[PDB]
RNA sequence: GAGCCGGUAGCGGGCGUGGAUCCCUGGAUGUCCGAAUGGGGGAACCCGGCCGGCGGGAACGCCGGUCACCGCGCGCGCGGGGGGAACCUGGGGAACUGAAACAUCUCAGUACCCAGAGGAGAGGAAAGAGAAAUCGACUCCCUGAGUAGCGGCGAGCGAAAGGGGACCAGCCUAAACCGUCCGGCUUGUCCGGGCGGGGUCGUGGGGCCCUCGGACCGAAUCCCCAGCCUAGCCGAA
RNA sequence: GUGGUUCGUGGAGCCAUGGGGGAAUCUGGGCGGACCACCGCCUAAGGCUAAGUACUCCGGGUGACCGAUAGCGCACCAGUA
RNA sequence: CGUAGGGAAACCGAGUCCGAACAGGGCGCAGCGGCCGCAAAGUCCGCGGCCGUGGACCCGAAACCGGGCGAGCUAGCCCUGGCCAGGGUGAAGCUGGGGUGAGACCCAGUGGAGGCCCGAACCGGUGGGGGAUGCAAACCCCUCGGAUGAGCUGGGGCUAGGAGUGAAAAGCUAACCGAGCCCGGAGAUAGCUGGUUCUCCCCGAAAUGACUUUAGGGUCAGCCUCAGGC
RNA sequence: GCGUAGGGUUAGGCGGGACCUAAGGUGAAGCCGAAAGGCGUAGCCGAAGGGCAGCCGGUUAAUAUUCCGGCCCUUCCCGCA
RNA sequence: CUGGUGUUGGCUCUUGGUCGCGCCUGCGUAGGAUAGGUGGGAGCCUGUGAACCCCCGCCUCCGGGUGGGGGGGAGGCGCCGGUGAAAUACCACCCUGGCGCGGCUGGGGGCCUAACCCUCGGAUGGGGGGACAGCGCUUGGCGGGCAGUUUGACUGGGGCGG
RNA sequence: GGGGCCUGACUGCGAGGCCUGCAAGCCGAGCAGGGGCGAAAGCCGGGCCUAGUGAACCGGUGGUCCCGUGUGGAAGGGCCA
């Protein structure tokens, strides 16, 4: 219910349609539609508990990108980062998307 | 999940062998414990590389030792010492040995590999294994004679 | 270019050809509040740290300078914060009403809230349109047309191509490959991150590899100028 | 599972994407209204880009616009009493 | 826009559609004088009446919705303080005596409990009369309830609009609360009521029928009117 | 208690600050939310609670525990013991 | 409330389906005898030691089959013809069903731990829960808790009746 | 009322009219196609008659082979019942 910090993705607006009868294709008169109301659809966010330079990082990203959190821990090691804080080496990882 | 292994896993895959597990499995235990490594395409090739070294050395090895033997087992040691008959007062060693293929021949050698536990005591005409790389001997004849 | 000390006369005193008042551009000063930011705060009030000065000055007080938070970049530098009548884009987003009741539908993604930007904003150089065997980025107006189609086919909703006009313009990167600086351990023909080169297209193009051939284009960034704006002046009888 | 387009599931493609599965580099791939083939158009998943366009707190010009119950709520010390 | 229409369409075309049809039927098809002039289909701009879309003749709702403002009145709670004259009854407990095997328990003194009692301040508002463009958009006088409790009260706070509080009356939430107020959508809608401004001239109605979630509103016909034609 | 003009409010000790904490308010760290914003130990803000050293009298048309008089007290800086 | 899937992993047991192999198994007149099908097909067997005797399982349509183990230890079945729709030694490819290893999955049981969640003056860790729960996309249901509306006209006033 | 052979309880149209606010509902000679009863003239487009019914929208089934969204097909439609 927020953000991905990997892939920007955000909670979308979806109509939620109530349908009722036969379609045509069935062979029947068709579908009507009953009440339309507004949902909300999050991402499938997740916790990315990692330890990186000694030290843990954790990632609140969707579990589509979650793949690509390892890659920028793997594509971070040639990068001075021991010393640093937690804050400092998400931001050092995420300059790297 | 393609992943590269750091140390043996029972019944699962020898060290450095690639398979494919369960993702969960492989994030959250096998990485995390240095026990083994995404099969991806930038510490994939890390892989494919020590391995061409490992193999590069030991071919290599197993070659400057070939290139030695073929300098033996076209020659011949000979060693003299004092003794009357076929028991030797002093004695022949490996290290005496050194001495006469650094001193005759011109090569250096280990003593220590070559396999010779008792020190010769008695002459004649002895073939004594050197081992210098294994599955890699060598037969080197040593003429122990006196005068 | 002869009067002036605002609307405003008077009392009481001045100034102006040694060119004032007045008008226009630049500069200085500019208490206190306000994004308000040293700290607090019931806005314009209250209380501090540091360096320097004043007073007879140590306590007390005044004066000048500096001290909030955030992002980015190798304690110090550039930036942000808020305001603006509507206009613009993005994130959200109703209802009365219409359907002569009403739920799908309409009103309408309009009103409104929020974030952002700017003198404009958005869009924009085809993974397009769509039947011409053609067009050639995007934006806007006309027209195409209340056509095609959409619709409890009810009320109602409503295009695009093409054509005629305004304007006119096209570019930089990412990846392969060459080189270089750094750091990791699992020692290299390694992997990773910076920078530089190279490259950017659809008759497909680009790299590397041979082979042949070796000046004209030109900015949207910079500079100089005319032109224009912000006070004015001459002006027939 | 939805949103946009004239398209209200309709035969429903195209553009966009919250969930799942999950490739390829020109012999590639998206498109031409479900689908298959032929024939054609284009070349996504990085970005920038003037003018022509919109508004009017501001200044100016002009009206078969008003003329103190009109014209802006205020012609005057008005967003005031 | 017009010059060609017919058909659901391919498609034919002064014809075309249903059809086997040369049949029958539907919707369609053709200026005036003496080349000239004149008239005209059509089309274009003006003017006029009327219709469709928009607030569409003017004013008026009760209500719906969106974003903001309010707990300085009132309701509940939280934090901190304050107030309750005087008099009356006289619980447990204690002391002692009687009492018994020890007791329970009975009496006298002490003692001072209680959503206890009477009665001011404070808080209330039972009944009556006055008041009624009032002194007062809830007041005055006489009587009356509670009055150490679930009490009253100052000050600082928190909770709000389909939401808050509520010892519960749908009461209260800034003097009208069955969903507060302001501003906006907005000129909401109103088939209902009202209101519609100079003069003269000619004609001159209807209040019926049919259908109508229609019956005090509307569509067609009927009755009125105007221009042209017969 | 209205119109015009002039005059009048004097504190180291009375009240509030440079002292403290309450409900509550805000709010390093940290958590949450489409935006706006909503939470949140510490800390800070927050009073009619806590803490802190002035009592009597005289004076003016108008102020005084504020000026005057007498008698007391507080805190801070420097210096001596 | 709930099934499927993402977050979501490890090991073993017991069952279900699958593909891979060892395998084995199929019963009418007729016909040596118990014929799975289409082949290939007129020779295949033994020191990879034969007719025939005995010992264990296997299926047993009660007749046999097969695997076997010992003795002996060198013979036996094909075409020929009996025979039937189909016919036999032998060599493949497929079925019937059934058995064990391996696959790959679906259920159920049990146990881990590392995701995830709660907790611990100590926090790269200890401890409990535990891949369930929480959460995301999705299916279906319960659902006046709230939301938008409907609840007809004629009528000797409306309603009831008609 | 009895019985014989029969399917006109037709297809393609249909002059002219009743009724009439619209839309509907009603009668209908005759022409062709192909048939039935009759010797023939002739009758037959269900029933002596007047009620036995329901407009459009949406969709089902058979048929037609009209459109087919670059082209040939298909999806989906239109016409007939
Ligand atoms: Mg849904
Ligand atoms: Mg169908
Ligand atoms: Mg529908
Ligand atoms: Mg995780
Ligand atoms: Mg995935
Ligand atoms: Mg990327
Ligand atoms: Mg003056
Ligand atoms: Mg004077
Ligand atoms: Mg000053
Ligand atoms: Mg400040
Ligand atoms: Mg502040
Ligand atoms: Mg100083
Ligand atoms: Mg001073
Ligand atoms: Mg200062
Ligand atoms: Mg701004
Ligand atoms: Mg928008
Ligand atoms: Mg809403
Ligand atoms: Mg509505
Ligand atoms: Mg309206
Ligand atoms: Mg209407
Ligand atoms: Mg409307
Ligand atoms: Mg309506
Ligand atoms: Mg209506
Ligand atoms: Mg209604
Ligand atoms: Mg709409
Ligand atoms: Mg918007
Ligand atoms: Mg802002
Ligand atoms: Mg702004
Ligand atoms: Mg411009
Ligand atoms: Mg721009
Ligand atoms: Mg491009
Ligand atoms: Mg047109
Ligand atoms: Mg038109
Ligand atoms: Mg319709
Ligand atoms: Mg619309
Ligand atoms: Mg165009
Ligand atoms: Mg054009
Ligand atoms: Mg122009
Ligand atoms: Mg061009
Ligand atoms: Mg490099
Ligand atoms: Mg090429
Ligand atoms: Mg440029
Ligand atoms: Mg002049
Ligand atoms: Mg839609
Ligand atoms: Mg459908
Ligand atoms: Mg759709
Ligand atoms: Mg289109
Ligand atoms: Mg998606
Ligand atoms: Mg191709
Ligand atoms: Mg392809
Ligand atoms: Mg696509
Ligand atoms: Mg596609
Ligand atoms: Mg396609
Ligand atoms: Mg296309
Ligand atoms: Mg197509
Ligand atoms: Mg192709
Ligand atoms: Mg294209
Ligand atoms: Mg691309
Ligand atoms: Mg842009
Ligand atoms: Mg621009
Ligand atoms: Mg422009
Ligand atoms: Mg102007
Ligand atoms: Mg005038
Ligand atoms: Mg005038
Ligand atoms: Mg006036
Ligand atoms: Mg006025
Ligand atoms: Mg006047
Ligand atoms: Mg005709
Ligand atoms: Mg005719
Ligand atoms: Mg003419
Ligand atoms: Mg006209
Ligand atoms: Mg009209
Ligand atoms: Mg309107
Ligand atoms: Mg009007
Ligand atoms: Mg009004
Ligand atoms: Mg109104
Ligand atoms: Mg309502
Ligand atoms: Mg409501
Ligand atoms: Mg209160
Ligand atoms: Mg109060
Ligand atoms: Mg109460
Ligand atoms: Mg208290
Ligand atoms: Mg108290
Ligand atoms: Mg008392
Ligand atoms: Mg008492
Ligand atoms: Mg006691
Ligand atoms: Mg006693
Ligand atoms: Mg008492
Ligand atoms: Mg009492
Ligand atoms: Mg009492
Ligand atoms: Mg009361
Ligand atoms: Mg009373
Ligand atoms: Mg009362
Ligand atoms: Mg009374
Ligand atoms: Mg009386
Ligand atoms: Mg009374
Ligand atoms: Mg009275
Ligand atoms: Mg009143
Ligand atoms: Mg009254
Ligand atoms: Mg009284
Ligand atoms: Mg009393
Ligand atoms: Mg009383
Ligand atoms: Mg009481
Ligand atoms: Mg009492
Ligand atoms: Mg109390
Ligand atoms: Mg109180
Ligand atoms: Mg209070
Ligand atoms: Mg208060
Ligand atoms: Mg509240
Ligand atoms: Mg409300
Ligand atoms: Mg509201
Ligand atoms: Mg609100
Ligand atoms: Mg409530
Ligand atoms: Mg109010
Ligand atoms: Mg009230
Ligand atoms: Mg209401
Ligand atoms: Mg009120
Ligand atoms: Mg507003
Ligand atoms: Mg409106
Ligand atoms: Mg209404
Ligand atoms: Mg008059
Ligand atoms: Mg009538
Ligand atoms: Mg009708
Ligand atoms: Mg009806
Ligand atoms: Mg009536
Ligand atoms: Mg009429
Ligand atoms: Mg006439
Ligand atoms: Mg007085
Ligand atoms: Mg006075
Ligand atoms: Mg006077
Ligand atoms: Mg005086
Ligand atoms: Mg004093
Ligand atoms: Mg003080
Ligand atoms: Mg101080
Ligand atoms: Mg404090
Ligand atoms: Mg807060
Ligand atoms: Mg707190
Ligand atoms: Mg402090
Ligand atoms: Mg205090
Ligand atoms: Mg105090
Ligand atoms: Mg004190
Ligand atoms: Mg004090
Ligand atoms: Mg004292
Ligand atoms: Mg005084
Ligand atoms: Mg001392
Ligand atoms: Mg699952
Ligand atoms: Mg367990
Ligand atoms: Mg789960
Ligand atoms: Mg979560
Ligand atoms: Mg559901
Ligand atoms: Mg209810
Ligand atoms: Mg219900
Ligand atoms: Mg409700
Ligand atoms: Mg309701
Ligand atoms: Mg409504
Ligand atoms: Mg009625
Ligand atoms: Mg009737
Ligand atoms: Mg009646
Ligand atoms: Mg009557
Ligand atoms: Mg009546
Ligand atoms: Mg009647
Ligand atoms: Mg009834
Ligand atoms: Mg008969
Ligand atoms: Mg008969
Ligand atoms: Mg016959
Ligand atoms: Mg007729
Ligand atoms: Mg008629
Ligand atoms: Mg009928
Ligand atoms: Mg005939
Ligand atoms: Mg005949
Ligand atoms: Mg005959
Ligand atoms: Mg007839
Ligand atoms: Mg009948
Ligand atoms: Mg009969
Ligand atoms: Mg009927
Ligand atoms: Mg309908
Ligand atoms: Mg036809
Ligand atoms: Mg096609
Ligand atoms: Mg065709
Ligand atoms: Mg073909
Ligand atoms: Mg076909
Ligand atoms: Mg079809
Ligand atoms: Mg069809």
């Amino acid at each position: 219910s927020k953000v991905c910090e990997i892939s920007g993705k955000r909670p979308i607006v979806a109509n939620s349609i109530q349908r009722r009868g036969k379609a045509k294709r069935e062979g029947g008169v068709g579908k009507k539609t009953t009440g339309i109301s507004k949902r909300r659809q999050y991402p499938n966010l997740q916790k990315v508990r990692v330890r990186v330079a000694g030290q843990e990082i954790t990632f609140r990203v969707a579990a589509s990108h979650i793949p690509k959190v390892y890659e920028l821990v793997e594509r971070a090691k040639g990068l001075k980062l021991e010393g640093l804080s937690p804050k400092e080496i998400k931001k050092e990882l995420l300059k790297l998307l | 999940m393609k992943v590269i292994l750091l140390e043996p896993l029972e019944n699962l895959g020898d060290v450095g062998q690639v398979v494919d597990v369960k993702p969960g499995y492989a994030r959250n235990y096998l990485l995390p414990r240095g026990l083994a490594v995404l099969a991806t395409e930038s510490n994939l090739k890390a892989l494919e590389a020590r391995i061409r070294a490992q193999a590069k050395r030991l071919a290599e090895r197993k070659a400057e030792a070939e290139r030695l033997k073929e300098i033996l087992e076209n020659l011949t040691l000979t060693i003299p010492v004092r003794a009357g008959e076929t028991k030797i007062y002093g004695s022949v060693t490996a290290k005496d040995i050194a001495e006469a293929l650094s001193r005759q021949h011109g090569v250096t050698i280990d003593p220590k590999r070559l396999a010779l536990e008792k020190p010769i005591k008695e002459l004649g005409e002895y073939v004594l294994t050197y081992k210098p790389h294994p599955e890699v001997p060598i037969q080197l004849k040593v003429s122990v004679v006196a005068q």
